[PDB]
């Protein structure tokens, strides 16, 4: 299926970044 | 052949004038342990 | 007193002998002609 | 010289768990508009 | 690897369901 | 191009003055120790 | 109090040069590799393995001595005195390259007992065993280089020669034919060794230059007492200079002593690495994309193409010399060749 | 620490912690086997080597007829 | 039956033997000579 | 309260977090010259046409480089030695075709790091150290003048200077080695030496202060925290990290007085750079490395190669590659 | 025990060495391996 | 400071030591040197003399070809000197 | 240039991943302080 | 049934974020070039 | 892109650069 390449990424993206943000936030959360 | 004792000839002869001029401490040496 | 025949003694002769050797072999190539 | 506004920030694990679950069902939702 | 990235994401959610329900928060009387 | 020239002589001339005089102006009592 | 411990006591006794149990395996392996180096550069030819002299005896000197590797054909044979391609005969087992295998395997059993050594003297004195993990970086390169290498080859024959010049030659012989230095696995190697050879440095002259003065004498080298406490160099001097010179620096000696085993000993693990690959011929020669551009698009030139010119000339004019058993005949018209030279 | 039943079954075999054979023990007996291996490898990395030429023994892919 | 380079096998592992034997032969003898005085 | 004196008194101060002084009124002006043309072009100049041949060469990424096989190209053959200002020439258009750029830098980034070096002595004088860091900085500096600067000057061209990238960088060493056999030159064995040397010593002491660090830590903590900076008793004992060397050796083969130690540290690699340094340096003037080409031949005349004429084949397919349009005569006599 | 002294071992070795390592670099221009 | 050996540098400034070294170290150099002057390292070690590397009307190099038959072939390269 | 497409998110991944888990052991590290 | 006696905490101080992070960017760096080939 | 990649690498280098330097922790004596 000729689907969009860069789709790729920006789904790799859109996951990561936020969902690291949230564990950043929560493993210094829980060592305090 | 006869070249081997040519070369080796010095290194008796070398090692048998060691082994006389230093045989009288080497004695004492070897007595010492005990 | 000091011992003469030693594990010191065996290394640098185990080193020294053959090397003046080799040294004499190689100072006899230098007249080797072609 | 240290500012007095400073505050720690918190994310509790609950909100972790809701978090990571709206972000997924997100990826889920648009990747196929991604891909087209 | 759109197919591999749709069940990946799906996969992830089922891991989020097992944590979220199994380690959660235990709630508690204060 | 000379404007550019002139520009850069200009420039080169005032960080070396710098330097010149600066070294000039008793660097050896910029020490910690024995300043003269 | 049995026999293995009164051997034990005799093998550990402090003396000029410590034996050990490890000097059994190292001083007749070391001993007999370095004789063999000797021996062969001294008095032994490669005119039937590789059609070079190569002793001091044929007209060499000492860059263009060397102990060549053995005939191609002879495979990745132990080359055994006793084996079947000499039979026993010690001449034609010399000059059938068998001093290499003596040499190479005699050394690689020596450098495991040096680093047994290195363990068992730590072990006696107390200490911890970094400089034996250290020289692991050693033992890797050698293994990779001298044995990996050939054996993923048609033969020990495209291992290094043990000699100055031979040893240039397989500096030359990676360029044309691996790319060597387009390959990252040597780069990081590059910069262990640079790396390692500027914190040596760097870390030596600013210790004598943030020294205490603890002696009148206009030589500091008196001023120092191998059993006092107290630091002989300003650790907090030296920060600020660096910190203010070079925007950061060093404020935990040990950190920085790590450090400078860390930098090294990495740079050549991972050189050994980029050579395991080349033993399979998986190089780092090209890259796709440049070629596609270049073959398309003949105004196209790089660095990159420049080098793989020269790269294809090293391996054409010096292919027939340096393989010899492979009859290579090029005809003057197939060399490839800029205008005029 | 928690009793299971399983743990109750296995139990005799983690209980010899620390146990040991007096002074030397087997090692001698250990060390005539190393010794053999050795040869053994010697003997199957010599024949794949070709250094070791065995009849009947053709070390080459014509061994599967 | 015994091959040319099985005999030199034979050949190699004698040898080694003979060598390693008599390094340790030697070995024992003179740490029973020069013991440390405990 | 006398402004020239103010500001004499905030270049040399020893407060700033990064030292100016008067070496560095001109290394950051210069430093920042050279950078920002250098990031600029490696990124975006077009091909220049090194060789002068009309034949350019593509540098820089958005040109079809990557980072391995980009640079900053040198100035045309056709400029050779001659000054090539931005204001000399007729357009930048004129300026990038021609490599003006690396001569920019090369100029530029030359003074600051003599300026760097400077810097070095300048401010261990503010702090009461002693002076010679600076002549440690000398092996690297005198390398960089040799094939900027140095190289350029005997062979009579900037574009036989030293290109600005990683695969520039292995062009000029190949195109090195066959014109000087740089190889059989003692002032490169000794630079080998002085590498080699450096990083082995490096190993060897971080690994024997290592190895004798003073338990002041459990197993849960970094032993890097037994250590306080500042703190005035040493953190290693030199005593064991000695005697255990010693006996790896023997006795009289190790250190224990850490002022000749550490000196040791500093002059190897030091004085090995120097020399291969000079050995670039005198390479510009082609005195070469040794020549055995033909060295040996036999009782009736017949050459006997040696792995030095095998040496002398690669060389030759170097030679013959290199510049392929570019020599219209049978000497390469530069 | 310390007859013959040091200096002048020093001395007599050095020149020892400096002998050999002459007839080597002389041999580089003699013989085999002179070119000619 | 010390393991219990004679120091060197009374070893070497002793009379008993160059009375028996200036007799080792000549005689072990004249031995080297022998080696050489006779042939024998020649023989020994067989390397080639100037005058056998090639036959002479031949300028291909013997180089051997054959793992097994190896020793064979480098005899067959020396007779074809004879 | 025809380069291989997957050397983006290759190299997204390899700076990413590693990066993000040394923040967070750094953040972490800092409130327990 | 008592909570786990070896946990630990786990610490990486500012000093090592950066190096590590510098690591990997220069890692990238170099081998970017050979991801897109 | 694989240009954007290139160059973005070396900024965020530069940038922390630019942290390491004057954002470090502090060397305290004692
Ligand atoms: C770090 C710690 C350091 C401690 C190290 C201490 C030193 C250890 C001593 C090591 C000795 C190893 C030498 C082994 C020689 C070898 O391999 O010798 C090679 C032989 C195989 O022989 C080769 O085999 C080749 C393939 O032949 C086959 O294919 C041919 C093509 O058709 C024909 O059919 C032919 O008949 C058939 O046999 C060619 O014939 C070669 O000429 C011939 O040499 O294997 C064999 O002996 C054995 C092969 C299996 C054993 C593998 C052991 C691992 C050693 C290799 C590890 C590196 C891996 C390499 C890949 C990278
Ligand atoms: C610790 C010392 C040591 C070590 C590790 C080695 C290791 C090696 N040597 Mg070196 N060598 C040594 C000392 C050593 N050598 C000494 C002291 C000398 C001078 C005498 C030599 C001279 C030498 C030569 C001349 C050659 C080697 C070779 C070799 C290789 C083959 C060895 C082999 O196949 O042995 C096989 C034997 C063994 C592994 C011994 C095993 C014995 C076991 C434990 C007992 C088995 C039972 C026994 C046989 C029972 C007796 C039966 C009888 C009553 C009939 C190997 C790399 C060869 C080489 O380098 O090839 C290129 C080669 O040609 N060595
Ligand atoms: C800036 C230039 C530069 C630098 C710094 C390096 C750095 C390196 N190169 Mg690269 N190289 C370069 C340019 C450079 N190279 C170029 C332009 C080419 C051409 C393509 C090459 C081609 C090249 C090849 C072909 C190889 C290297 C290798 C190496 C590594 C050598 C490791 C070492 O010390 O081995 C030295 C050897 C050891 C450390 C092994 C054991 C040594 C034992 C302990 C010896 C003990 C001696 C004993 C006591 C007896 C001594 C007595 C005797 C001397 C008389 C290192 C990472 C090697 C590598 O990657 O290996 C993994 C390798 O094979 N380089
Ligand atoms: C060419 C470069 C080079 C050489 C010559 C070299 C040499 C040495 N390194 C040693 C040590 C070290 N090397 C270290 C790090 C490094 N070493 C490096 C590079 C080298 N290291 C690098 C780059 C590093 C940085 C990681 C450490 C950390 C140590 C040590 O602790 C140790 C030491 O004590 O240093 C003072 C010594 C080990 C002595 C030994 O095993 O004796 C026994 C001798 C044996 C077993 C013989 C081996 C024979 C070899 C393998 C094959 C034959 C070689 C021929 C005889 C000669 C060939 C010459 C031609 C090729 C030209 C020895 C002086
Ligand atoms: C027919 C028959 C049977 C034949 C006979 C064959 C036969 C039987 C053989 C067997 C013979 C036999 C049994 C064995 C005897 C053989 C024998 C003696 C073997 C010789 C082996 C040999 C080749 C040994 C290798 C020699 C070796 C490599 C030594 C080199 C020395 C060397 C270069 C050392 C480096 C030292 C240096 C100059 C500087 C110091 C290094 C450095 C700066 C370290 C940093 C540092 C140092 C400190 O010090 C401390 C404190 C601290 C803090 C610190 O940072
Ligand atoms: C206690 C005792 C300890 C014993 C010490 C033993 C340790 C081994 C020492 C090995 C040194 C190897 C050098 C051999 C040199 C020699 O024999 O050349 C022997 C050759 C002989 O000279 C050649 O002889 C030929 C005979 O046909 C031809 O005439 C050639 O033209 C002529 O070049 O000499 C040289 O090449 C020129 C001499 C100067 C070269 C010195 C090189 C040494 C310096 C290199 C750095 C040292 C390397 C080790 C460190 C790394
Ligand atoms: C074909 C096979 C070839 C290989 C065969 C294997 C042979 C291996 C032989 C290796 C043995 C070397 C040990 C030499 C010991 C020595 O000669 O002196 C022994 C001791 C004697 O003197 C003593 O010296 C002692 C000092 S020490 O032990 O040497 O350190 C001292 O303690 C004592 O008082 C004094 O009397
Ligand atoms: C005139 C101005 C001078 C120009 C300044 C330029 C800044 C360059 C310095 C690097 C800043 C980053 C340091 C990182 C991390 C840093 O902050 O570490 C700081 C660190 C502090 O060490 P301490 O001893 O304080 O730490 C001990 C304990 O904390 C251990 O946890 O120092 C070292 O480790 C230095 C050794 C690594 C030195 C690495 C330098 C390599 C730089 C080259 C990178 C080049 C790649 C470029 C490719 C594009
Ligand atoms: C340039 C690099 C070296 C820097 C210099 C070294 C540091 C200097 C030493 C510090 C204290 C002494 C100061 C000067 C004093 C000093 O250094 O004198 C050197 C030393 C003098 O010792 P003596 O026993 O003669 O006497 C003790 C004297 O120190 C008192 O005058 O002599 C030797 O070491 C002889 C060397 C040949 C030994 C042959 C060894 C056999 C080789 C065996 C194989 C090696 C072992 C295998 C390894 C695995
Ligand atoms: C192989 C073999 C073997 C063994 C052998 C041996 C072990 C040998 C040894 C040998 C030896 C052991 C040798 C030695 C030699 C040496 C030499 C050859 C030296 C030289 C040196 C020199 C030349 C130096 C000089 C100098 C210079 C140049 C400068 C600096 C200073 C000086 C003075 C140092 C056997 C029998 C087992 C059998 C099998 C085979
Ligand atoms: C582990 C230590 C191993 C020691 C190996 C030392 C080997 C000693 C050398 C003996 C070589 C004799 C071979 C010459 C006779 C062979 C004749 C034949 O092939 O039938
Ligand atoms: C040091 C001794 C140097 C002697 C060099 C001999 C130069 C040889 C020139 C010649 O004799 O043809
Ligand atoms: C690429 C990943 C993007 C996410 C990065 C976001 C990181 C920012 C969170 C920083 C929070 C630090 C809170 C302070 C904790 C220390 C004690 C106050
Ligand atoms: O430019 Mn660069 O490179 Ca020194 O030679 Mn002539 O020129 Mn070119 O050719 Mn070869
Ligand atoms: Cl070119
Ligand atoms: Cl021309
Ligand atoms: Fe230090």
């Amino acid at each position: 299926m000729e689907v969009n390449q860069l789709g790729l990424i920006a789904t790799a993206l859109f996951v990561l970044v936020p969902s690291v943000f949230l564990i950043i936030l929560y493993v210094q959360t829980e060592s305090q | 052949d006869w070249r081997v004792l040519v070369v080796l000839l010095p290194v008796l002869l070398a090692a048998g004038w060691a082994v006389r001029n230093i045989l009288p401490y080497a004695v004492k040496q070897v007595q010492k342990l005990l | 007193s000091y011992p003469i025949f030693t594990v010191r003694w065996v290394a640098v002769h185990t080193l020294a002998v053959p090397t003046i050797f080799f040294l004499g072999a190689i100072a006899a190539m230098q007249f080797i002609q072609r | 010289e240290p500012n007095p506004n400073r505050q720690p920030v918190e994310l509790n694990r609950t909100s972790l768990y809701l978090g990571l679950l709206l972000i997924l069902v997100l990826a889920l939702l648009f990747s196929s508009y991604f891909f087209n | 690897m759109e197919t591999i990235t749709y069940v990946f994401i799906f996969a992830c959610i089922i891991a989020l369901f097992f944590f979220a329900i199994f380690f959660r928060e235990p709630p508690r009387i204060t | 191009m000379e404007t550019l020239k002139i520009t850069v002589y200009i420039v080169v001339t005032f960080f070396v003055l710098l330097f010149v005089f600066g070294f000039l102006s008793g660097d050896p009592a910029r020490n910690p120790k024995r300043k003269d | 109090r049995g026999w293995f411990d009164i051997l034990d006591d005799w093998l550990k006794r402090d003396r000029f040069v410590f034996v050990g149990w490890s000097g059994i395996l190292l001083f007749p392996c070391a001993y007999l590799a370095l004789g063999g180096w000797l021996t062969g550069t001294t008095f032994v030819t490669s005119w039937y393995t590789h059609g070079l002299a190569s002793s001091y005896l044929e007209g060499c000197n000492f860059l263009t001595v060397a102990v060549s590797t053995p005939a191609n054909s002879m495979g990745h044979s132990l080359l055994l005195l006793w084996g079947p391609e000499a039979q026993g005969d010690f001449t034609r087992w010399c000059q059938l390259g068998g001093l290499w295998t003596f040499i190479a395997l005699h050394g690689a059993f020596g450098l495991i007992g040096f680093m047994l050594r290195q363990f068992e003297i730590a072990r006696l004195v107390g200490v911890r065993p970094y400089n034996a993990i250290a020289f692991s970086a050693p033992i890797a390169v050698f293994v990779s280089v001298f044995l990996i290498y050939p054996l993923g080859q048609s033969s020990w024959f495209f291992a290094p020669s043990f000699g100055v010049a031979a040893i240039f030659r397989f500096l030359l012989f990676f360029q044309g034919f691996h790319n060597w230095t387009l390959n990252p696995f040597h780069m990081m190697g590059v910069a262990g060794v640079l790396g390692g050879a500027l914190l040596c440095a760097i870390h030596g002259a600013t210790v004598e230059n943030t020294l205490f003065q603890d002696g009148e004498g206009a030589s500091t080298f008196r001023a120092f007492n191998p059993t006092q406490a107290e630091e002989t160099y300003s650790m907090v001097t030296a920060n600020r200079f660096w910190s203010q010179i070079f925007g950061i620096a060093f404020s935990n000696k040990r950190w920085l002593h790590f450090f400078m085993l860390f930098v090294p000993v990495t740079g050549l693990w991972m050189s050994a690495i980029g050579v395991v690959g080349l033993a399979l011929n998986l190089r780092s020669y090209d890259f796709i994309s440049q070629e596609i551009r270049a073959a398309e698009d003949p105004e196209f030139e790089t660095f990159y193409t420049k080098n793989l010119l020269l790269n294809e000339g090293i391996r054409a004019w010096m292919a027939p010399q340096d393989q010899p058993h492979e009859n290579f005949v090029f005809p003057e018209e197939v060399l490839p060749r800029g205008n005029a030279l | 620490a928690r009793r299971t039943w399983l743990g109750d079954i296995l139990r005799p075999l983690n209980s010899e912690y620390g146990k040991v054979a007096p002074g030397w023990g087997t090692t001698p007996l250990m060390a005539v086997f190393m010794g053999l291996f050795l040869v053994f490898l010697l003997i199957i990395l010599e024949i794949y080597n070709s250094t070791l030429i065995l009849d009947g023994v053709n070390v080459s892919w014509k061994a599967l007829g | 039956t015994i091959t040319p380079s099985l005999k030199g096998f034979f050949i190699g592992l004698l040898s080694g033997a003979v060598v390693l034997g008599l390094t340790f032969a030697v070995l024992i003898a003179i740490s029973q000579i020069d013991k440390v005085q405990r | 309260a006398n402004l020239w004196e103010r500001f004499c008194n905030w270049v040399t101060s020893t407060d700033n977090r990064l030292y100016v002084g008067w070496f560095g009124v001109i290394m950051i002006p210069t430093l920042l010259a050279a950078t920002i043309c250098f990031v600029i072009a490696f990124i975006a100049a077009p091909p220049v046409d090194i060789d002068g041949i009309r034949e350019p060469v593509s540098g820089s990424l958005l040109y079809g480089n990557n980072i391995i096989t980009g640079a900053v190209v040198p100035s045309s053959n056709a400029i050779g030695l001659h000054f090539y200002p931005i204001w000399e020439a007729a357009s930048l258009d004129e300026w990038l075709y021609n490599g003006g750029p690396y001569q920019l830098i090369i100029f530029h980034f030359l003074l600051g790091a003599s300026c760097y070096m400077g810097r070095q002595w300048e401010l261990s004088y503010r702090l009461g150290m002693r002076p010679w860091i600076c002549v440690a900085y000398s092996a690297p500096l005198a390398s960089a003048f040799a094939v900027f600067l140095i190289y350029p000057i005997g062979q009579g061209s900037f574009s036989d200077g030293m290109p600005l990238g990683i695969s520039g960088t292995f062009n000029f060493m190949i195109v090195f080695q066959a014109e000087h056999n740089i190889l059989m030159h003692p002032f490169h064995q000794l630079g080998v030496a002085g590498v080699f040397g450096g990083a082995l010593f490096c190993a060897m002491h971080g690994s024997l202060v290592t190895s004798s660090l003073i338990r002041e830590t459990t197993e849960t903590e970094s032993a890097n925290y037994g250590y306080k900076f500042g703190q005035e008793e040493e953190t290693y004992n030199i005593v064991a990290a000695h005697g255990y060397f010693g006996r790896l050796i023997f006795q009289y083969a190790s250190f224990n007085n850490s002022r000749s130690l550490h000196f040791f540290l500093a002059a190897w690699p030091v004085v090995g750079v120097w020399f291969t340094a000079l050995g670039i340096s005198t390479m510009a003037f082609n005195l070469n490395g040794f020549n055995f080409n033909h060295s040996v031949i036999d009782a009736k005349g017949n050459v006997i190669n040696t792995w030095a004429d095998i040496i002398n084949r690669a060389n030759l397919g170097m030679e013959v590659m290199h510049e392929r349009n570019a020599h219209n005569f049978p000497l390469d006599l530069a | 025990g310390g007859r013959i002294p040091l200096w002048i071992v020093a001395t007599v070795a050095g020149m020892g060495v400096i002998v050999i390592v002459g007839l080597f670099f002389y041999g580089a221009y003699a013989g085999l391996g002179s070119s000619l | 400071g010390t393991t219990g050996e004679r120091p060197f540098s009374d070893i070497i400034t002793s009379v008993r030591y160059w009375v028996i070294h200036s007799i080792t170290i000549p005689a072990l150099f004249i031995a080297g040197w022998l080696f050489v002057s006779t042939g024998l390292a020649y023989d020994v070690f067989g390397t080639p003399r100037p005058d056998s590397y090639y036959a002479q009307e031949q300028r291909s190099i013997p180089l051997v070809t054959d793992r097994f038959e190896a020793k064979q072939q480098v005899e067959t390269f020396l007779e074809q000197l004879k």
